[PDB]
RNA sequence: AUGAUGAGGUUAAUAGGUUCGAGGUGGAAGCAUGGUGACAUGUGGAGCUGACGAAUACUAAUCGAUCGAAGACUUAAU
RNA sequence: CGCGAGCUGGGUUCAGAACGUCGUGAGACAGUUCGGUCCCUAUCCGUCGUGGGCGUAGGAAAUUUGAGAGGAGCUGUCCUU
RNA sequence: GACAAUGGUAGGAGAGCGUUCUAAGGGCGUUGAAGCAUGAUCGUAAGGACAUGUGGAGCGCUUAGAAGUGAGAAUGCCGGUGUGAGUCGCGAAAGACGGGUGAGAAUCCCGUCCACCGAUUGACUAAGGUUUCCAGAGGAAGGCUCGUCCGCUCUGGGUUAGU
RNA sequence: ACCGAUAGUGAACCAGUACCGUGAGGGAAAGGUGAAAAGCACCCCGGAAGGGGAGUGAAAUAGAACCUGAAACCGUGUGCU
RNA sequence: UUAAGUUAUUAAGGGCGCACGGUGGAUGCCUUGGCACUAGAAGCCGAUGAAGGACGUUACUAACGACGAUAUGCUUUGGG
């Protein structure tokens, strides 16, 4: 359980692909346009979520 | 359990300067302390 | 059906108190999972308010809490009075889908989603 | 023109800032903004920090409009570390590192 | 396991609820009646019923966003 | 005498004790007997499953042959002739 | 010029490069020393110069002398940084909501509801520790998370005996 | 023809200290802004830290463990692949 | 157009070189301090209370140093 050897920077980066995150599921919101929002989520500065302030 | 179990009085009277002065070997053991520095005697 | 993190009756009592604390609030900030579960018990409960019967008292009062709610004309109320009182007399027409969810965001410590889930 | 804005000393490790970073990397500046404010990652809100503070100290000092501005260079450096020391059986110690970064953003109009 | 695979995304029956059922439990609560009482009987195969079948837009699957071709050269037959 | 980073640990093979025998004795015996702590979060190969990238000279959806690969491969009793 | 020799461990012999200091001599340097970095530079080798950037004050060169005189290894010592790896783990356990506070809230405050102990997770108390008590401010580090909070940090107070 | 901050005293600095141990006893690490403090008035972002301009200064690429500042190490951009 | 053949482009990410950065604290320069010694002096203190320490004194007082309820010092003699 214990490793022979050390991993190189290049197996390192190698493996380092995968774990970086996305961008989210990104919108704008029509009350105001710009102040892009979350998709099927409330935006903070609106309140609003299909016009209705909340 | 283990094995320091601290009392005051157990702990003078047995590494306190008067028991230190009570003998004769208990003498240099503080003058070995005056002779290096230790700001604190016992 | 689902599991929240919690054992049998831990779940009950935390559904529970969610139902009687949106019976209360007509609102409340809570997670995803637990909105979407405790919805089922709060429709439920609707129609128990609705059918009106002593019966149906004494099956609602086997899933609310005990709790006193002072009112506007600062008067002591309980849940299952609010309920049988006000809440089934508001929908008597609508047959069903007595709560909506609303998806917040995620929240600071833990990520969860948080929802805002409402009686309307 | 260009204009920056740095961060020193931030408590966040660099694989944990840099993350967010590589969504940041050349972007328009609201976008990048939003960017930051919608991910639920810790990071986020001290990047926004110095993101802002580089389109301010833009918009006065080095006189640029807002609006044309997109991210040229975000980069994060080690700084120094706070080694701590957390206790594993056996009268063993086990080393810990309370990691730094030096987040800065560099902002551009294209020209 | 997560990705993924698949059913669906308002020109909508995808899930929840609601109304019907199946299966299961086995005769609710209240009232009355016979009993001193524990109980028993009737109303009544009662009421309850998570996952299964069907119908129903009542609630949520909103508005949106991104990626994704214009098809190399040569030779031969046409 | 396949396999204890896959198990056990009866047995041998630590320290305790006792019998026979040997030894002046400490102690000893492929003699016997009672008892007696089996550590590890898998880096690489490997293996089982599962996905992303690109490629397959346009970009896509579906159906597909099969270079190959793997699997299964057992056998009784009875009746009739 | 002719001719020949020149693989090499333990090992013997010889000729040398370099480092620190010193004597003498001759010299460089804020018009930029040493040192660091970069280069496609010279020498048969150890190794030496030249430029450019940095840097901001000492340093070479010749001959000779003296040594704390050259490191890749000692399960070497001290410090620094990494791989394992965003991986184990975050330390027995019932929390939920509402209102506040605030830049920021699962985590702080208040209320309610629920739950846990209950020969007790309660009350007192000898040792021991020795100001951790209290109040108001703070959020760098500590807190195995966060933190507007704290047994942490700042300031200021607090322990009254004839029995 | 002694060291020059892993050297030289264990100690260039509040060192026989901190820390360890019941105790005798053991026993560290840690130097440098600048000529002078002239130690960044002032505006902007920020809750603050921190930063960007401005101004002191020859120099802030000298801004408080502040002379120089190697290597391991961490990264960003890109020429060939 | 079809058939046959040949070949590239891609870079998620990696390698080599270069440039810019950061951490880190080596090197160079320096020295408040130390080491070994030379010459000269001296070679003890204390019951008229030692050496060594504890507690305290400052305007504000945590600590080092000096000091001692005459306490961050008193007098005098000279120097300056
Ligand atoms: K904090
Ligand atoms: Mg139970
Ligand atoms: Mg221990
Ligand atoms: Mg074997
Ligand atoms: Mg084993
Ligand atoms: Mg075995
Ligand atoms: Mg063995
Ligand atoms: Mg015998
Ligand atoms: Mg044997
Ligand atoms: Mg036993
Ligand atoms: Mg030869
Ligand atoms: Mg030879
Ligand atoms: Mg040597
Ligand atoms: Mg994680
Ligand atoms: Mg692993
Ligand atoms: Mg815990
Ligand atoms: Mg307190
Ligand atoms: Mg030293
Ligand atoms: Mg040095
Ligand atoms: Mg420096
Ligand atoms: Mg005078
Ligand atoms: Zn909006």
């Amino acid at each position: 359980a214990v490793p022979k050897r050390r991993t190189s920077k290049t197996r390192k980066n190698k493996r380092r692909t995968h774990f970086k995150i996305s961008v989210p599921g990104m919108t704008e919101c029509p009350n105001c346009g710009r102040e892009y929002k979350l998709s099927h989520r409330v935006c903070k500065n609106c309140g609003s979520y299909n016009g209705e302030e909340v | 359990k283990r094995t320091y179990q601290p009392n005051k009085r157990k702990h003078s009277k047995v590494h306190g300067f008067r028991k230190r002065m009570s003998t004769k070997n208990g003498r240099k053991v503080l003058a070995r302390r005056r002779r290096k520095g230790r700001k604190v005697l016992s | 059906y689902r599991k929240l993190g919690r054992t049998s009756d831990q779940r009950k009592a935390m559904l529970r108190d969610l139902a009687t604390s949106l019976i209360i609030s007509e609102r409340i900030e809570t997670t995803e999972a637990r909105a979407k579960e405790v919805r089922s018990v709060v429709e439920k409960l609707i129609t128990l308010g609705k059918k009106g019967d002593l019966a149906s008292r004494r099956n609602a009062a086997k899933t609310l809490r005990n709790v006193e709610i002072l009112n506007e004309d600062e008067t002591t109320q309980t849940a299952l009075q609010k309920l049988f009182g006000e809440i089934a007399e508001r929908y008597t027409e609508r047959q069903g889908g007595y709560t909506r969810i609303l998806k917040q965001g995620p929240r600071r410590g833990d990520g969860a989603e948080s929802v805002i889930i409402e009686l309307v | 023109m260009e204009a920056k804005a740095v961060a020193r000393t931030i408590r966040i490790a660099p694989r944990k800032v840099r993350l967010v970073l590589d969504l940041i990397r050349g972007k328009n500046a609201a976008e990048a903004i939003a960017i930051l404010k919608l991910t639920n990652k810790a990071s986020s809100p001290v990047i926004e920090k110095v993101l802002m503070s580089a389109l301010a100290n833009a918009e006065h000092n080095y006189d640029m409009n807002t609006d044309e501005l997109v991210v040229k260079e975000a980069y994060a450096n080690e700084g120094p570390t706070l080694k701590r020391f957390r206790p594993r059986a056996q009268g063993r110690a086990s080393a810990i590192n309370k990691r730094t970064s030096h987040i800065t953003i560099v902002v551009s109009d294209g020209k």
